[PDB]
């Protein structure tokens, strides 16, 4: 049962916000707005191409925050050569999508960008 | 003996080449220039640091700005975290190839002495490592 | 008498973390070790001369967070042409010191460092 | 209408060049190349910028990553921060030269359609922007 305001689709709710924010921001306000609420999750081409359908708010060529962070440090490495790496070498960056084909670009956590937020019902 | 124009650091020969060349091939033109031959591979904490950090500093024109490295990300997925914010893990990904960075580099500020990870089809000149001949 | 393992510089006290977070977890992090901490701030060279004795533990020829963020999206702008400036714009960077020549160098405050903290509160 | 090799939109005239100059070289350069030309100037909010990035991605050749623009930082200070995060003022400073990065360029990627403060210094091919012949 999702409050006004917030759409859904096959049992989880959704919601654009037409706030500017950092993604830990964006990330954190998700939480706080509804009880286990995140930046939302991409599980399917076609949650992404339902999600794409609440962006109506929004200026274009901009990208929207999903739930994606530190993407690169999270990462294993290896030398072309014989030598062993030893286990942050990266920038923190994050996930953002493009609702005009829903594609993903990689980008610095630092950018102001528009979100949804997602939650279980 | 190390081959002419090629530096010697601890058992091994080094050289810096200003030619530019996306990552992977950089890599293969190293194995083509000596038996042994890679993209430099760097002890961090050790001064094969500073001395392949100085081979860079004292012969890259001074426009570029990175020199590719031996090191790369692993991980076959075009991101590396296994799951999304709310727990949830990630299998579907529709990831812009261009903002992939899984190539590292040595990158000029601070002296050619620190990494980042570049778009790996970017082209930029890079240092080679080999055994002895 | 400052807290355990700070140290002390005319009235100040300050203390290097070997911690690697980018420029606004460290400012939060000092906020959160001592009422009134924050990043470092250096008025003189003095006082820099000082606190690189305290960063012997970090990687060589590395830098460490210093109190500077967002020094690009704090400016004036202007085109050649004369038509007015529209104020997101530019990168987000910060200041991060290399003790050993007390150089400043201007990052993405995306890029993960040591850092110090500060506080005469 | 517009001189051969410059593109007309909105009744003026574009044209992107693959010669290398600083920013402020490339701006010094558009005002010769035609009465009143500039860099170009970007009305983000209309189809300029489309047609600006459109221009560059066809005409450009190289694996550039930049093309400079006409917009500056106007501020004399190194960089804009005029207090510490500690509510202190800024006098004292000691900032690296080649990090100042004054001049903004279009990137390559998601189109030229998205700006980038440089190092002025630096060399990158540029867009100029005049009034019709
Ligand atoms: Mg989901
Ligand atoms: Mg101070």
């Amino acid at each position: 049962d999702c409050p006004p305001d917030w759409s859904s689709y096959e049992g989880h709710c959704y919601r654009f916000f037409k706030e500017w924010m950092h993604w830990d921001d964006a990330e954190e306000f998700c939480t706080e707005q509804q009880t286990g609420a995140h930046l939302v999750s991409f599980q399917s081409k076609e949650e992404a191409d339902f999600v794409r359908s609440l962006t109506s708010e929004m200026l274009k060529g901009d990208v929207v925050w999903i739930g994606l962070s530190d993407v690169w440090n999270k990462c294993r490495f290896e030398w072309t050569d014989g030598m062993e790496f030893d286990y942050l070498i990266a920038e923190y960056e994050c996930v953002a999508s493009k609702p005009t084909n829903n594609k993903w670009w990689i980008i610095p956590c630092t950018r102001f960008k528009n979100f949804v937020c997602e939650f279980q019902a | 003996d190390c081959p002419s124009g090629w530096s010697s650091y601890e058992g091994n020969c080094y050289k810096f080449f200003q030619q530019k060349m996306n990552w992977a091939d950089a890599e293969r033109f190293c194995s083509e220039q000596a038996k042994g031959g890679h993209l430099v591979s760097i002890k961090i904490y050790s001064k094969e640091k500073d001395f392949v950090g100085d081979l860079v500093t004292k012969n890259i024109q001074s426009s570029d700005l990175y020199a590719w490295i031996g090191l790369r990300v692993e991980n076959k997925e075009k991101q590396c975290s296994s799951e999304w914010s709310d727990g949830s893990s990630v299998s579907y990904e529709n990831v812009v190839e261009r903002t992939v960075k899984k190539c590292f580099a040595l990158e000029k500020d601070l002296g050619f002495v620190l990494w980042i990870n570049l778009y790996c089809a970017q082209k930029n000149p890079f240092v080679c490592k080999s055994p002895p001949p």
